[PDB]
């Protein structure tokens, strides 16, 4: 049943902007706008950084965009700094009443 | 202040069973749904189930239907998740997490809004 | 509002005719309710009271 997808690894550039996106089906992404984005460092627990696309999570700088469009959504990071060296998972909920995670993608150095 | 202290790690024979407990701290477990999550070494985050701790009502996606059985003891303020029929995949870091506030008039059980997380406990397999 | 997400289950009851029941409920179980704004209800009820 888990189906959600995103590019498995990408790289950024300091001071520039990068797009980190995820895609799904109309059953889970376009059916409802319930989406969130998570940061986890190895050896530590995750940390919610977006919820409901653009409700504002705690401790999140204005670099971290949150947008949705149809079957897709993305953190369009702007000003793209280096102190976020671990992954950025996507996640949304299915119309079957379940939560889904993506495959994770690494905001690599940068 | 919030903590979701989990029980320790324990390796099991494949096909065995294990009980994993998640402790509440700073809040009463009856407020929020408890979501159960996992992370295998080198893999992403895998969603396992939720429990409405009051009624004990649960949903798990398909892969864990029958694998996972659920209980709570809100007098002790602890949440449990029992696995049976293990496999090599179950070498993974289970996390317990509290999700949405329980409101009698709106269903927040099913959407990815995890506030705080367990530290991580490792069901393992040789 | 009826917050439960009921699903209709089709059953065939006799020759060439169906009965529709309720199947499994998707999601969590919740209570049906109706809401009214209470300051406006109070003003309305006092306005009845003066008549
Ligand atoms: C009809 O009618 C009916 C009736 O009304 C209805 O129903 C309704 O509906 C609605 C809508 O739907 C809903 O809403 C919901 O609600 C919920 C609840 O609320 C409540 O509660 C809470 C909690 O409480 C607790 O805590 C506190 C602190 O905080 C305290 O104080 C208390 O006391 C409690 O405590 C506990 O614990 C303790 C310990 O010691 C003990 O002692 C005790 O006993 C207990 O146990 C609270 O909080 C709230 O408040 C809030 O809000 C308000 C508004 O409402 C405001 O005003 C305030 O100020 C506050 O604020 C704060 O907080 C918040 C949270 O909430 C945040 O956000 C802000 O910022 C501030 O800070 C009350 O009181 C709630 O919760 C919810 O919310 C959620 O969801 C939403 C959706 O919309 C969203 O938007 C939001 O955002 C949220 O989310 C958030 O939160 C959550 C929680 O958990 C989470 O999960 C998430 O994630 C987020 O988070 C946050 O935080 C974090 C930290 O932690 C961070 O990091 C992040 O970033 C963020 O920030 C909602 O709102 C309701 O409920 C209902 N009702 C009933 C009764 O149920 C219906 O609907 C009608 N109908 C129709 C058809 O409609
Ligand atoms: C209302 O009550 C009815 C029962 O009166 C209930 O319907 C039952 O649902 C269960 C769960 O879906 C059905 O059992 C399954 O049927 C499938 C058919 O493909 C089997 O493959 C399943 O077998 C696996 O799971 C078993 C454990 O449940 C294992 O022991 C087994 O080895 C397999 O791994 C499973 O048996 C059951 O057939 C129906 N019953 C009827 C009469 O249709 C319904 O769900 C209840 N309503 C609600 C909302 O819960
Ligand atoms: C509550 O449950 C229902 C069903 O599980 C969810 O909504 C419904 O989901 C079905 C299946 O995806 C949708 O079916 C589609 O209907 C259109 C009608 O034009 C049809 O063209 C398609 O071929 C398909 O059959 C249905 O539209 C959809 N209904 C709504 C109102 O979204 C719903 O997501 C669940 N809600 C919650 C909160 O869990």
């Amino acid at each position: 049943q888990p189906v959600l997808t995103q590019p498995a690894s990408v790289s950024g550039s300091p001071g520039q902007s990068i797009t980190i996106s995820c895609t799904g089906s109309s059953s889970d992404v376009g059916s409802y706008n319930l989406v969130s984005w998570y940061q986890q460092h190895p050896g530590k627990a995750p940390k919610l950084m977006i919820y409901e696309v653009n409700k504002w999570a705690s401790g999140v700088s204005d670099r971290f965009a949150g947008s949705k469009s149809g079957n897709t959504a993305s953190l369009t990071i702007s000003r793209l700094q280096a102190e976020d060296e671990a992954n950025y998972f996507c996640s949304s909920s299915t119309n079957s009443a379940t939560v889904i995670f993506g495959g994770g993608t690494k905001l690599t150095v940068l | 202040q919030v903590q979701l202290v989990q029980s320790g790690a324990e390796l099991k024979k494949p096909g065995a069973s294990v009980k994993v407990s998640c402790k509440a701290s700073g809040y009463t477990l009856s407020d929020y749904y408890v979501h159960w999550l996992r992370q295998a070494p080198g893999q992403g985050l895998e969603w396992v189930a939720w429990i409405n701790p009051t009624s004990g009502r649960t949903i798990s996606p398909r892969k864990f239907q029958g694998r996972v059985t659920m209980t709570t003891d809100t007098s002790m303020n602890v949440a449990y998740m029992e696995l049976r029929g293990l496999r090599s995949d179950d070498t993974a870091v289970y996390f317990c997490a509290r999700g949405g506030w329980i409101s009698l008039y709106v269903d927040y059980s099913y959407y990815p809004n995890f506030d705080s997380w367990g530290q991580g406990t490792l069901v393992s397999v040789s | 509002t009826r917050p439960n997400n009921n699903t209709r289950k089709s059953v065939r009851i006799g020759p060439g005719q169906t009965f529709y029941a309720t199947g499994d409920i998707i999601g969590d179980i919740k209570q049906a309710h109706c809401n009214i704004s209470e300051e406006k209800w109070n003003d309305t009820l006092q306005k009845v009271g003066i008549e």
